[PDB]
DNA sequence: GACTATGCACG
DNA sequence: CGTGCAT
DNA sequence: AGTCATTCATG
DNA sequence: CATGAAT
């Protein structure tokens, strides 16, 4: 499973979080090995609200994610004792990529709340387009195009350059700014109630 | 080099990003064509490919691939299970895709490997595409802005109720069972003639599902709930015979089971009541199903209620099973959840969009060529001084404009006049012309007719949605009681 | 009901089918393009399917099974890994695919599945393709007998000995390794000037292999045994740098491999010897390769004889190794152990036919051109005649046996007359006409230069193998010792 | 992995030993599951002439047919033991089809002497083509007077298999009888035996290449 | 979507 | 033992 | 080429 | 617990 940092740093070492044994792949050639580490998550993380804490403990990428991070779970949870500065998520760029993204989210709110609440939970914007751009409105003004569907696409010393280069990338960093609300919205998408998001959904999705 | 976002602000984003993609692009399917984003790409694409049900089988991975290169931007394994499953004729009332070699069984063992598998397109599914080729659907560009795709499929018969729909999504799930075609165009040409019609009365053309599989529905009153609020709770049970052996003992024959019930399955759990002993009195169960011909043998012992073991495995097994109707669909890019009635009326709708649509198209290339042939008859009358136009011009564009300025010609006709091989010089003969123009004048005046008058459009819907019946009808499978 | 056969007389049938097969179509490269049959047809496929360096990238996937079901019927999976290693660059020393994408690593690990990766043939494959479209390459029906396919390539430069091979049949398997392309060529270009160059000259062109992985080869007398029979075993050495650290410790480096070796399991068998403290002195093995650059650091400690711990990893490691030549190859459908010379002859001598075939194929064109022109050119002088002469005719054919009987053009002259378009008539220039008809004898004239005299055709072949070097040269990676 | 027949029977039973899963499946839904077991052999067979009788032991597909046949292997192998009356070799109709009829034929003759000595191991003829059904290219011909040319046996639904190769009274079958006992164990040694010089010029003498 | 075992020839 | 087309 | 787990909603 | 398009 794990691909491990050459050498155990707390103060630098990153853990990266792949959507995909393939860009897990992509990840272990275009990365500086010295420092950064790889975890491919190969299908989609288990739903840790949903889901019963039995069930929850038994998931592959449940166990050797935390065990290679080395705090243990729960509130037998010491941050202190971690293993990575920085934990990033690297999806593709699509919908199921944001998916996953929700999911891992949950569980480190549920289980590990320190380590988003302490900053150290971020997540890979990776590019939209190819200069590279992130935004259509990124693009149209770099046409003064191969359209990236996933990161399985991106060649190692690329993903490099654009994503994983800690002074070429952009990195989006979780933070708890309203602790309640974020329980609320926690629960409501990811919860086991079906109703509430249903709502939620009509609320807020604009099908148009 | 780094941004922070909230965690209710990072969910909100992700989660509403990929319910509404999962909602509208994904799980459901679009209230008019019956069909889901992959199932459509599947048809489209083998239809552009002439993968037709006249035409040899194609090996599934050429067809699956360029799928996936075209259209669908996701897993070969999902294109592929889906196709597979459009060609199990006990999953679909009327399959859309033709596929040789081993696909599955009723004992759901996995159908083989893409890599040996050959298909086609059914010839119904060539129904679903009928017109595609006459700007009668809106299309879109793929992932690629490269190819242009349609959103939604003329559908010459209503697919949405024919062949159903399952089902899960996020804040939504689907579970629309299969019916007669006969019976739903039975149905949609009432409601043709007569929009306003009440459920009581459709439920005389189109009184239930017809599940594939055949077998007994039992709820009459809940068939109506559930095409009145597209919700309700049906039960399907198995099509039992009983047959006396020489010995005073008895034997229960199946023949037929509920939809989407796992024949080996059942077998094996109601051998199970047998080994268990949980009820007294079974003695062998045998599943004796050939190639041609569904049984199941229930031996029972001597001196062994029958009665009583026949209601328990209807009870503890799926020997009968609850079917619950949670019929959604997209309409308006909205999920939505509906009854018969929103369902016909959308279809209906959706038909007379395709069928103006078709005849715009017809009538405005009817109409491309007749001006052409106004033209050609004009050129015959005056042959020698356009010949001599042309001999006068400088080149293509100079003649084209030549004809236009001297003699009133139009840019089409120009073009069509100065295109001419130098052969067409040797006819003189106007009348052959003159039958083509009649010929078209009289075509254009039909098909201007459907779209001038709302009446004889419906009419020519309802012909069509006969034909359709005449062709593929086929008779009832699942029977109804209450 | 049943036939009897012995078990002599069945094994017998039954390998020598697999046997046949599996050496002419399966395992071992044709003498000429350098290529195994699903080799081919991949080049073949993605090339029909526009899929060239020049253009987009095709999802891996549509590429695939459209060769499976066009030419190659067997695994998607076997075309898939093929398709593969000729795009790793490690590997083949002239990549003949282009691919977008987790392709592989020296260190082993497998590459992104079919449905990830894109590809398309790389600017080289492209040569291996050349001419093709002009019917200079026997082709044959495929497995569906619905499409024909190439049973070998045009090869414009001589892939063989450039990429390699490798090479496992029945009773007869192959390694060939790869050269270095100028070389070759150099080779390839005596021998048309002198056939029966003696090993020994050659071998000043071509002194040896060029491995992608670069490094040290040893055994300039094996390598003349292998060029000069087919087998033969060479020493191949990494390529190793000594760096000093503080504190009094070396470091051995490596920045270059043997061909065909895993660079992780080398690393992990080198930390093997440190572990088993198997020879004195080693503090460290870590593999500091990253995506710009290979790079194996053996750090020892203090006090520690550097010479012999290299010499040991050297000896009982992979660290080097033996290359074995057993250059076998299909020459008139048969395996044959072949040497530099059975090679260059055989791909000169295809090279042959292929310019002959080419230089028909392209004569015969400007043949049936130039006498269409001639035609035209008369035309333009009694233009108005002919004009009244169709004008006069009562159909097509009547016109052309006018324009026949009335002024001697042909049936192929009066043809093209009779089919142009109208506005042709305002292109009244016969002196541009004029400088085509030179245009087209002279280049027939050199054309039938070629196909009539032997050296002619040999210098278009040096004129052309030359071109190639210049447009794809590239230095030698491998060094040589004795 | 096996599919058995349902109902024990020497007599009559037939042990199916189908070339892949993907047709093992067809041909488990073509069968008749009163006399008829399906046992797929996934992959390509072991040389029984080559490996060490240890890694043979070791394998599978050689485990898995031994004890279905109820008949143990080797020197210790009662034919009065065995399960089925027939057993019917079924492999795609292509080389490789051919090189595991090979394999698994080595290995009656090798650990199961005893079988094919008394004319149990049969092996199908699939159809080749399809316009009825044609065998060989001269019975093709036959019937454009009276083309699907199945490249495998994935290729073929199970109504098409059950009629033209399983049903017992519509199938053609080879039988494998040895005729000269000590002129076969030099066949079978020089063609999978592990010295390779002679199997290749056995090839250069009996192969054509024309 | 990565994993698992075989054939074949060769040091 | 590992190579690469095959099952 | 089959096999293993997870999402999502529903009874 | 199974459903069917998704990872
Ligand atoms: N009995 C063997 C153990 C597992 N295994 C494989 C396999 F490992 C790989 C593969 C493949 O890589 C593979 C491919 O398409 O490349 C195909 N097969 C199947 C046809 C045998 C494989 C099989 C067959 O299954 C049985 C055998
Ligand atoms: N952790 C899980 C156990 C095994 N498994 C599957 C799987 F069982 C099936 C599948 C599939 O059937 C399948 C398909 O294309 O149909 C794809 N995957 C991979 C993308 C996850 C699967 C995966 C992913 O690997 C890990 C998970
Ligand atoms: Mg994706
Ligand atoms: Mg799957
Ligand atoms: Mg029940
Ligand atoms: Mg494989
Ligand atoms: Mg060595
Ligand atoms: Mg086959």
């Amino acid at each position: 499973k794990l691909t491990p940092a050459q050498s155990k740093n707390p103060a630098k070492n990153e853990l990266y979080l792949v959507e995909g044994d393939s860009a897990g792949g992509s990840a272990k050639q275009g990365r500086d090995r010295k420092f950064q580490a790889i975890l491919p998550l190969r299908g989609k993380v288990i739903n840790t609200a949903k889901a019963k804490m039995a069930d929850i403990l038994k998931n592959e990428e449940i166990n050797t994610m935390i065990y290679t991070i080395g705090a243990g779970v729960g509130a037998d949870f010491s941050i202190e004792d971690a293993n990575y500065d920085k934990i990033i998520i690297m999806t593709d760029a699509d919908t199921d990529g944001a998916h996953i993204q929700t999911l891992l989210l949950t569980f480190f709110y549920r289980y590990m709340r320190p380590l988003v609440e302490a900053g150290h939970v971020y997540i890979a914007l990776p590019p939209l387009y190819k200069a590279y751009a992130w935004t259509d409105g990124e693009l149209e003004e770099l046409r003064k195009l191969q359209r990236y569907k996933g990161l399985g696409e991106m060649n190692a010393d690329q993903l490099w350059e654009t994503t994983m280069n800690p002074e070429t990338r952009t990195l989006i960093r979780v933070t708890i700014e309203d602790l309640a609300r974020a329980e609320r919205r926690v629960n409501v998408l990811m919860g086991d109630k079906v109703e509430p998001r249903r709502k939620w959904i009509e609320d807020n999705v604009k099908f148009t | 080099n780094i941004q922070n976002m909230s965690l209710e602000d990072i969910m909100g984003e992700r989660f509403g990003r990929y319910s509404k993609y999962i909602i509208q692009d994904r799980a459901l399917p679009d209230i008019r064509d019956g069909l889901k984003p992959v199932q459509r790409r599947i048809l489209y694409s083998m239809n552009k490919d002439s993968n037709t049900f006249d035409k040899s089988y194609r090996k599934s991975a050429k067809s699956v691939g360029n799928i996936m290169g075209n259209f669908h931007p996701h897993g070969d394994s999902s294109i592929y299970d889906a196709m597979v499953r459009m060609s199990q004729n006990w999953k679909n009332r009327e399959i859309l895709v033709e596929m040789h070699g081993n696909n599955g069984s009723m004992d759901g063992d996995p159908p083989a490997a893409m890599r040996y598998t050959e298909a086609r397109l059914s010839e119904i599914a060539g129904y679903l595409l009928q017109d595609i080729e006459k700007k009668t659907v809106p299309f879109a560009w793929n992932f690629d802005d490269t190819e242009k795709e349609p959103t939604v499929l003329p559908a010459a018969f209503p697919n949405l109720l024919v062949n159903g729909s399952t089902g899960i999504s996020a804040g939504y799930a689907t579970d629309i069972p299969p019916h007669n075609l006969a019976e739903v165009i039975d149905a949609a040409v009432y409601m043709i003639d007569h929009p306003t019609a009440k459920i009581d009365k459709l439920m005389e053309f189109l009184p239930g599902p017809d599940f594939p599989t055949g077998a007994i529905i039992q709820g009459r009153d809940e068939i109506k709930k559930a095409y009145e609020t597209g919700k309700g709770r049906v039960v399907v049970r198995s099509k039992t015979e009983i047959e006396k052996l020489k010995g005073g003992k008895e034997q229960i024959v199946i023949t037929e089971i509920p939809y989407e019930i796992n024949k080996a399955n059942l077998v094996k759990k109601i051998d199970d009541v047998r080994v268990n002993n949980k009820v007294a009195g079974i003695a062998e169960v045998r599943d004796e199903s050939d190639r041609d011909g569904l049984r199941i043998a229930i031996e029972l012992k001597k001196d062994a209620n029958t009665e009583l073991v026949l209601n328990y495995l209807f009870k503890y097994t799926d020997l009968q099973i609850n079917y619950n109707f949670n019929m959604v669909a997209i309409d308006n890019f909205t999920p939505r959840q509906v009854g018969i009635v929103p369902i016909l009326s959308s279809y209906i709708a959706h038909r007379r969009e395709v069928i103006l649509a078709r005849s715009r198209f017809d009538k405005e290339k009817a109409e491309k060529r007749l001006h052409i042939v106004e033209g050609l008859i004009r050129v015959i009358s005056i042959l020698d001084e356009v010949i001599a136009l042309i001999r006068a011009s400088e080149n293509k564009a100079d003649a084209k404009e030549n004809l236009k300025v001297s003699y009133d010609f139009t840019e089409e006709q120009a073009e069509a006049i100065v295109t001419l091989q130098l052969y067409r010089l040797t006819n003189t003969d106007v009348v052959v012309l003159q039958e083509e123009e009649a010929e078209l004048r009289e075509k254009i005046a039909m098909l201007a007719a459907i779209i001038g008058d709302e009446r004889t459009m419906y009419n020519l819907m309802k012909k069509e949605l006969r034909e359709v019946k005449k062709k593929f009808a086929t008779p009832r499978l699942s029977s109804l009681e209450d």
